[PDB]
């Protein structure tokens, strides 16, 4: 059952994935387990770890509209390195797309980063705490943390299409460490997770990446007004509000 | 300027010996399990990412010494740029994508694939129709889940060359 999922695991644990992160993922399993029964995403720690080893991942009607409340409150965020920012404009195979095209972004909400990130006196944590929180290399974020935020209301209007999704088992960047219940895995650190849902994707095409990084370096942001989104049957469409493309700061 | 970055230090250890020119395939490919390098967070995670592979793999080796890695890694994108096969064509110029990416970010790396037999290759392979149906129509595993086809991609990556 539980040996079911530990089972699972072994088998499609990326290459990546460090002796210490596999001892720590199965180690506080079962921690996740009864997260996923407490937001009562799951009825029991047994249907957690079905799911996991099923690799469809369900969740109630019920479920998913409470918590995109607290996604329509303050927005959505998604954390990324410079390095990976630049790529998402440069890298020709994607087509000049923040996601993966049709297929989305991975985001939490942005109470949750805010809270998370910042310390309580309102100053932004170290690059070295903040790998830590989130679970990323050390020294991912040395030249930058950086956030890719739809404000409340893109995220409202988004929500009017039916354009948020559940992450999955076969969901393109998912992976061995991801994780039913709509959370992220974030090491033996559990109180460290968030909340993940799908988002659908910026277009930025004809966007230069050097363009933007001045532009955020001279104010400490840019943004897509009425950004054009990516819809899952993959339609270019535009949609009321504010994307930022924030590097991080006090 | 390149500087060796923290993290995924058991890929640093894979590369410090001499690999040959056909394991060096199994790597760029990543077909096999075995031979996936991939990171969290990949564009996809069920082939290798070349990117990878050089950041982490094989540039620490080759800064520690192991400069054989160059020469061979330059024969493996030779012959699977003139393999006749999507997925190792597709691969072959995904490396030298990694390349230009990482050059872009450093600004500087340890060493220069010389390309013109590779990219030779690379434009004798695209004007074949066989070869561009092959592309046109590879739907194997998370290409399932673009509409974007693998010819369009690696059209808009040449273009970059």
């Amino acid at each position: 059952e539980r040996d079911l999922f530990e089972k699972k695991f072994k088998e499609i644990k990326d290459k990546w994935v460090t002796d210490k992160q596999a001892d720590e993922f199965i180690e506080t399993a079962d921690k996740y387990a009864d997260k996923a029964v407490q937001m009562s995403a799951v009825a029991s720690r047994a249907e957690y770890y079905r799911m996991y080893v099923s690799r469809k991942y369900q969740y109630k009607k019920e479920f998913v509209e409470k918590l995109k409340q607290v996604y329509k409150e303050s927005g959505a965020s998604h954390v990324t390195s410079k390095k990976d920012l630049m790529l998402a404009f440069d890298d020709a195979k994607r087509k000049s797309t923040i996601g993966r095209q049709e297929n989305g972004l991975f985001v939490t909400s942005f109470a949750e980063d805010m809270a998370l990130l910042f310390t309580d006196q309102g100053k932004l944590k170290s690059a070295d705490q903040i790998e830590n929180i989130k679970g990323v290399d050390s020294g991912k974020y040395s030249d930058g943390v950086y956030q890719y935020e739809y404000d409340s209301e893109l995220t409202k209007n988004i929500d009017k299409l039916g354009y948020i999704r559940t992450a999955s088992g076969d969901t393109p960047g998912a992976n061995s460490l991801n994780i039913p219940g709509c959370q992220t895995w974030s090491g033996k650190h559990i109180e460290n997770s968030e909340s993940e849902l799908i988002f659908p994707s910026i277009s930025v095409k004809d966007l230069k990446s050097k363009a933007v990084l001045a532009e955020i370096d001279a104010k400490g942001y840019f943004e897509i007004i009425d950004p054009t989104i990516i819809a899952p049957n993959g339609d270019h469409k535009k949609v009321t509000g504010r994307f930022k493309i924030k590097k991080m700061q006090d | 300027m390149y500087k060796v970055p923290k993290g995924l230090e058991h890929y640093q250890k894979m590369f410090q010996k001499e690999v040959t020119v056909n394991d060096l395939k199994k790597y760029l490919i990543g077909s096999d399990k075995e031979y996936r390098i991939t990171r969290r967070d990949s564009y996809m995670g069920d082939i290798s990412d070349p990117e990878v592979i050089l950041e982490y793999g094989v540039y620490p080796a080759f800064i520690k010494g192991y400069t054989q890695l160059k020469a061979n890694i330059e024969e493996a994108l030779l012959e699977m740029s003139n393999s006749g096969q999507a997925l190792d064509i597709y691969q072959a110029v995904q490396t030298l994508n990694a390349e230009n990416m990482l050059l872009n970010y450093y600004e500087s790396l340890p060493f220069y694939l010389n390309r013109q037999s590779i990219l030779a290759n690379i434009t004798k392979a695209l004007k074949d129709a066989h070869i561009r149906e092959a592309m046109a129509h590879y739907k194997l595993g998370e290409f399932a889940h673009y509409q974007d086809t693998m010819l369009d991609m690696v059209e808009r990556t040449i273009e970059t060359f």
